């Protein structure tokens, strides 16, 4: 059902916080999007992979290049930071 | 002999690598005989050893190649001392 408006975190400075709360809110809806695009990924991947038998090598690759794109990121959430100032790792 | 190299019926014919050789074919009658039949012993005597003897004669052809290469071995470990 209901489709809440996203917010863009980034841009309401921070203390009309019904306001920042939906923007958190939409930020973890995008990340839980981008997550389901994922899953959409590996249910293909195991229908492509039942299908091929041995056949990794036709049609199966170009899934497993996107897939391992993707799964690196598409993960978490976090808090867009402030300055960025001290990098580390 | 090894009759052809075809790609697409060798996808269609679901085969595998390391079956993905030369005498590929053959065993395209080989397992429509073993699901045809039950791939018992007494399912295809001539079948199995039609595809037998084209690996025998793959067999044959690269002990040719291993002759090749001890040979060529042997006549550099000669040529080296001069």
């Amino acid at each position: 059902h209901q489709r809440p408006e996203l917010v863009s975190f980034d841009d309401i400075n921070y203390n009309d916080h019904k306001k920042v709360r939906e923007a958190q809110e939409s930020y973890t809806r995008e990340q839980f999007i981008r997550l389901e695009a994922l899953k959409t990924v590996r249910k293909a991947l195991e229908k492509c992979y039942e299908e091929s038998g041995p056949n990794h090598f036709e049609d199966c690759k170009n899934l497993a290049e996107q897939y391992l794109d993707m799964l690196p990121t598409h993960r978490l959430q976090g808090y867009l930071g402030y300055q960025r100032n001290d990098p580390s790792k | 002999f090894p009759p052809l190299l075809s790609q697409e019926d060798m996808k269609k014919h679901k085969i595998l690598l390391a079956y993905r050789d030369r005498c590929a074919a053959l065993l395209v009658p080989l397992n429509e005989c073993r699901k045809k039949n039950y791939y018992m012993p007494w399912a295809c005597g001539h079948e199995r050893h039609e595809y037998e003897m084209c690996e025998v004669a793959d067999f044959q052809r690269r002990v040719k190649a291993m002759d090749k290469l001890k040979a060529e071995k042997i006549e550099q470990a000669k040529a080296a001392a001069a």
